[PDB]
């Protein structure tokens, strides 16, 4: 039949006997009303993972099979509100009202179902648009230590598509909840929230709650991605989502590991990150993209669970302390960072003006560790040391301040061909924002241009442009 | 030249005495950060296999 | 029959049998009170909290006091609820253990007193309120570089012997004096001195009238160190919703809830992970931390002292804890021993209230400038450890040069230390922490010597401490 | 005779087949279940025996999801391993584990022939170890390591490093050159370059002379294991009986020992070294020992081998090193640096180069270039720490001609036409030879060192500097 019995109890894990006709991954309803899924299923007892406060489940108390697998609900009535990975509000604000369901274990698009990424994603970040570009249908890793500027680049990327037909899903993993409601008034002061959906596992949670929640998410946004709307989904910590499937696995007693983790930590972490994908103009030509964070003690690069990761992504953006308290903000090492996908995901201006920065700024990190040992140097090493000290000033940027990519491949261009030369390195910043002032007043027919063509003008025509406002500055 | 050349050479060797003797203490130092990292790793492999053999 | 019998026991952990159809809920408390029968036997009072059922109409239940005498056979009463601990007007002013039971030998609480789970559902989204204003505690490094927040969670880690309980005391001293709210101290894990110390301290002050402690210490078994914690916050989330009453809540050593927990783990019949803790070591912390929340109704600002194992700040334990705490400050054994009082890292620590809206952009100009001289100097380290500063040239001399001045001037006399050395103490506020750094960045001060700007709270000490070396 | 269904215990299940007339290690078995209700969920599986247990009980390790198994369901025992299709059929097309082609292209007829996954390995009385040079086009392979026409060849490197832009780049200039078949084995890669690959092949042409067996990161670990085992029963039926020389492509054979991991622990199996099966070299003997070039034919096979956490030291790279006949090992400090590609030029090795098999003057410049580079590593800790004014005019020319050297291993590939805008360069053995002697007598120290960064050629590295003004 269709009806077992709770044997035992313990710390959000228990076994029933009975239930014969259970499926692995089935949902199954408690009387107390609180649900859960199975997962494991020996001879004599049903293994079941409770999703819901385990305080009033008493030993032989009934428990009854629902007939359904795991179901996250999906619709339009989503989006502006926050929510649990089950299908249930929290913002208070009544009923989600949603209309249908989806598996939270759907298959990814396979070889043939999917095309290459060729149209940009513009996150406002100068560094990011420049160096480590990332473009619709990518998995982008933010990887970095505690107090970094990770929730950060995240919030500020969510800020910036406002104009674009996107829809943007925060899934806030194993975060304190006094911070997703900082999170959420941010967005609402920006106006953001209007297009996005918040999904909230906040630390009090059952441990399954938090190993389900990214998976709730990727499955709210598939939906809108077969339907031909773009998407984006972030994921605050999967380094939590691990240590709570650990707990889990070490309760349902499966032998340990390298350190403590499963083995099936590659397969956890894929099975979520290969659902992010590009598809074809047959399928309607709709695009998820991911952005993974990642958190490492002592900042480092090379450890177990940071290397599985950086196997699955499209990418990576490392951020590092010494750079982050030593001034330069956004704290990116343009040496460990790398984009997989980079070069497709620019418009053709970007392309032509900034093709090899990143290629660049690593070379002059390498020189100027030489050169603190060098004592004296010749010409053309002091002119490519002068060169690098300007490149990472203009790529420093305060928190909440976008910048839009018209005026971001104007001054690159005026950095990769030598008109920032002249002006001191305490100035670069000073420039930079007297020149965008320059620029809308003046000249619009430039930036014109641009919006237009996805294209860089005439040559003399920005040369004169730029030559008459190296005229009207004025220098320390 | 007499007194300058005679007293370049001998800051040099004081300096290089210093120098020395810095390196020295700074070599038992390390050595003694290595043996502690060596045995804690010995001692997490074992209980890692201990752990899965006494688990099956 | 609501009877059970014991079945097994194992230090802190012990076994029931109940009937068939009549067991506890997994939260709840029992009652074993035995009188000796025979010369052989004992006398017992003992009371135990449930943690799992494991079949067979048995229940494993950890212990609040010693189990020592225990007999299989003996009978166990059930309460029918959770640990329920006296609360009200009653608590202000009183001692208190883990089973509510008064420990200050001014009476006894009356039994008709309303008393309230211990463990009750956390904090729901629609009800918690987030603000920011700034906290003052005269401290020099914590209100220049990682500033404290009302109604938030501070956290003090460090080693042991590195100087937490001495700030504690110094924040107790300024703060519920000037809070003109109800205060709860806690003690988990802690010296049973230095709670009869602060019993005293706060008798012969008269601050007593408006708080209440709980205490349970190292000599206790390990069962009632876990619940201590969540016995002292029932009673302050009293004061937060039905008073409505601010709050201050100081717990003494929060490391020993996490330890308490790995000892009675292995003998639950758990697997263990990382390096030797328990399998739940998230999901525990995280449900008392939780409940620790500013709200509509109210606020509630902790102080938490976090103890790490050895100076390892990768253990398991401590690198959670990280993730729940609004401001925190790292003291390391180097610069104590070095002689920095207090030995707060001025890089490893952070805070939320750093940002230009709630500073003022000359306070954080001046913070963000001071930890880059900071960083500099903690790279240049590396090669002044072999060679000397003949090596360094031009920026590096200027930047080792100010960075002694920088380092040497986060250091402060405490009233507290007044029981160690015999200074007087000194409180620096805010306004002029800012303007003394910006004058050693600048360069104003270059001319006096290193060892003047130790121990002091303001620029003009620094000047008179000078003059009385005349160097 | 058929079973049932006892255990369901993630990747693996249990079946006891009551009969006694059990299945045996490496066959394969069917579940075809139709829904009876609205509650069940269809299912179509394969699944591989791996151990005898007591109770006419069979461990088997599943080639996709155990979502909606439930107990008590049928299994119909084939009798036979894994059996996939063999011959010109397999040319144009990509195929799943199984053999069920996986394009849009068409389907296989129940007419063709064929053959077993599994089988014994080659004998010592018909392998042979006759020795050539395949030409790359790369510098550093070229130079310091030699691929070998016939012979295993291996791409040791970490995540992020540049293993996959070497076989893309391998495959424009080798494919299409080496006439005769060629296999791709995908194991354990992302469906991003799968795709890429396909289109990449389509344009140029090569498909007609290819097959490829796809397994992504996202498949159940046991399809992720006989994954390799498909690409080479296919190239073994085109070395044999077509007798026509291959090419073998794998990509990521780490992931292959990876999941027999993940499996061991709910085999039964005790656990080994770091979290590792108690038969990590058992399993990769049995598959590398297959991939041999024989007295009837040779197959050329180039890997990649992923190190698990940056550790050299661990046990499925230090297993892997023993079966190679030439490495080159990619190491991150050189990918910091910018110079790509970032390969050990001391760690990589080849057993090409010796005195007959290159010539003797190839051999004196590629050991000379060792010795300076050598050279050049213990003296950077003295720079490090006391300064490099401090040193000798032998030491000075030293650190100037490894700078120059170590850049100028660096190259611009065409498939970094993506990565760095600029076209790219294929260079001749004969080429390389002259300038790499040109920099070690120091006709070309006047340059600065800045122009040798990725650039093919000597004579290019000349106008590369006179655009800078020298
Ligand atoms: N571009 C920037 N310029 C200046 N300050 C910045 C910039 N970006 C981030 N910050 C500051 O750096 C810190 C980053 O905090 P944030 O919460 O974003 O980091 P995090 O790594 O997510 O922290 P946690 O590890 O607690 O999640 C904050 O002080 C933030 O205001
Ligand atoms: N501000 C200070 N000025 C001078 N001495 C101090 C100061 N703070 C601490 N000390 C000295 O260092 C020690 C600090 O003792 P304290 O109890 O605060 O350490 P603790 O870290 O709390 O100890 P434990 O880790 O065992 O709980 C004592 O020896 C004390 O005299
Ligand atoms: N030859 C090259 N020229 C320029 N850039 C390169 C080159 N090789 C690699 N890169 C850069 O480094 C990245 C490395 O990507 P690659 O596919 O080689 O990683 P990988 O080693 O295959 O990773 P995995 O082990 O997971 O397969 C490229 O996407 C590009 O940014
Ligand atoms: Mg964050
Ligand atoms: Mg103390
Ligand atoms: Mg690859």
């Amino acid at each position: 039949s269709d009806v077992g019995t709770v044997i035992q109890v313990g710390d959000g894990i228990a076994r029933a006997h009975g239930l014969d006709n259970v499926m692995s991954g089935e949902l199954v309803e408690f009387a107390n009303g609180v649900m859960g899924m199975a997962l494991n299923l020996e001879e004599n007892n049903v293994g079941i993972v409770i999703l819901g406060p385990y305080t009033g489940i008493k030993e032989g108390d009934e428990v009854r099979r629902t007939g359904r697998i795991m179901e996250v609900p999906v619709g339009e009535a989503l989006i502006g509100r926050v929510v649990n990975p089950l299908g249930q509000p929290v913002d208070g604000l009544g009923p989600v009202e949603t209309t249908e369901t989806r598996p939270i274990e759907s298959r990814a698009p396979g070889v043939m179902d999917r095309r290459s990424v060729h149209e940009p994603l513009q996150t406002g970040i100068k560094a990011i648009d420049a160096l480590v570009p990332i473009g619709r249908g990518q998995r982008e890793l933010i990887i970095g230590d505690r107090q970094t500027g990770k929730t950060s680049v995240a919030i500020d990327t969510i800020i910036n598509q406002k104009d674009q037909n996107m829809i943007s899903i925060y899934v806030a993993i194993g975060q304190k909840e006094s911070t997703v409601r900082t999170v959420v008034e941010t967005l609402r002061k920006h106006g953001a929230l209007d297009y996005t959906i918040v999904v909230t596992a906040s630390a009090s949670q059952p441990a399954p709650l938090l190993f389900l929640a990214p998976y709730a998410g990727v499955a709210m946004g598939e939906y809108f991605m077969y339907k031909g709307k773009h998407v984006l989904v972030v994921y605050d910590d999967l380094s939590k989502q691990a240590a709570a499937y650990r707990e889990l696995s070490l309760l349902l007693r499966r032998p340990p590991g390298r350190e403590a983790y499963p083995g099936d930590i590659f397969y956890l972490h894929s099975r979520l990150l290969e659902r992010a994908a590009k598809l074809s103009d047959a399928k309607g030509g709709g695009s998820l993209t991911a952005l993974p964070f990642v958190e490492t003690q002592a900042g480092d690069i090379s450890a177990y669970i940071p290397t599985n990761v950086i196997s699955i992504t499209d990418g990576q953006i490392f951020l590092q302390s010494d750079l982050f308290f030593s001034g330069v903000r956004p704290a990116i090492n343009a040496g460990l960072s790398v984009s997989r996908v980079g070069g497709a995901a620019q418009i053709k201006a970007m392309k032509k003006v900034a093709g090899t920065l990143r290629l660049d700024l690593a070379a002059y990190r390498e020189l100027e560790a030489f050169a603190q040992f060098g004592s004296d140097l010749d010409k053309a090493t002091q002119a490519k040391l002068a060169r690098g000290a300007r490149t990472v000033e203009v790529l420093k940027q305060d928190l909440h301040q976008p910048i839009p990519v018209e005026k971001q491949v104007l001054i690159i261009y005026a950095l990769t061909r030598g008109f920032l030369d002249d002006i001191p390195v305490e100035d670069v910043r000073r420039f930079e924002k007297e020149f965008y002032l320059f620029l809308d007043q003046n000249g619009q027919h430039l930036l014109e241009h641009i919006r237009t063509t996805k294209d860089l003008p005439n040559e003399d025509d920005l040369n004169k442009a730029i030559e008459a406002f190296k005229k009207t500055f004025v220098v320390s | 030249l007499l007194d300058a050349k005679a007293s370049e050479h001998a800051a040099r060797m004081t300096a290089m005495k210093n120098a020395t003797d810095n390196a020295n203490e700074l070599i038992r130092t390390l050595t003694l950060s290595y043996n502690r990292a060596r045995q804690a790793a010995i001692t997490q492999e074992i209980t890692e296999i201990v752990a899965g053999a006494n688990a099956l | 029959m609501t009877r059970g019998r014991v079945i097994q026991v194992m230090g802190p952990v012990v076994d029931v049998k109940f009937e068939n159809g009549h067991l506890p809920a997994i939260y709840n408390a029992l009652k074993i009170q035995h009188k000796a029968r025979n010369e052989n036997e004992v006398d017992i009072d003992l009371t135990l909290e449930v943690a799992l059922h494991l079949g067979d109409d048995t229940v494993r239940t950890i212990a609040m006091a010693s189990t020592d005498g225990l007999i299989r056979g003996m009978e166990v009463i059930d309460t029918g609820a959770p640990i329920s601990v006296p609360v009200g007007e009653v608590t202000l002013g009183r001692v208190f253990n883990v089973l509510g039971e008064p420990i200050d030998l001014e009476g006894d609480i009356p039994a008709d007193a309303r008393r309230d789970p211990i463990h009750r559902p956390a904090p729901k989204f629609e009800e918690l309120a987030t603000e920011v204003e700034i906290l003052e505690t005269g401290i020099k490094v914590v209100d220049l570089l990682a500033p404290y927040i009302k109604g938030g969670k501070i956290g003090l880690f460090g080693g042991a012997g590195v100087g937490k309980t001495v700030l504690i005391q110094e924040l107790i001293h300024n703060i519920a004096q000037e809070h003109g709210g109800i205060s709860v101290f806690a003690g988990v894990g802690d010296r049973t001195r230095e709670g009869n110390d602060l019993y005293h301290e706060m008798k012969d002050s008269g601050v007593i009238s408006k708080t209440a402690m709980v205490f349970g210490q190292m000599n206790e078994p390990p069962g009632a160190r876990m619940r201590v914690a969540l016995t002292g916050l029932t009673m302050a989330e009293y004061f937060r919703d039905e008073q409505g009453q601010d709050v201050l809540l100081f717990i003494d050593n929060i490391f020993r809830f996490t330890q308490a927990g790995s000892e009675v783990s292995a003998l639950l019949g758990r697997m263990p992970s990382a390096v030797g803790y328990q399998p739940t070591l998230a999901t525990e912390m995280g449900q008392l931390q939780e409940r620790i929340t500013s709200t509509a109704k109210g606020s509630i600002t902790s102080i938490q002292a976090i103890y790490v194992p050895a100076d390892d700040y990768t253990d398991p334990a401590p690198a959670t804890t990280f993730s729940h705490l609004d401001a925190t400050t790292n003291l390391e054994r180097k610069l104590a021993e070095m002689g920095i009082y207090p030995a707060v890292d001025p890089l490893a620590s952070t805070s939320r209230a750093l940002a230009p809206e709630i500073v003022g952009e000359e306070h954080y100009q001046v913070a963000r400038k001071v930890q880059q001289t900071l960083q500099r100097y903690k790279e240049l380290q590396d090669i002044i450890a072999i060679l000397g500063m003949d090596e360094l040239s031009d920026e590096d001399k200027l930047v080792v040069h100010r960075a002694r001045r920088i380092q040497f001037f986060l250091s402060q006399n405490f009233h507290v230390a007044e029981q160690f050395t015999g200074q007087p103490g000194s409180y620096v506020p805010v306004k002029e922490t800012v303007r003394g750094f910006k004058e050693i960045l600048e360069g104003k001060y270059d001319h006096l010597p290193e060892d003047a700007f130790r121990l002091v709270g303001r620029i003009e000490e620094v000047v008179e401490k000078a003059k009385a070396m005349g160097v």
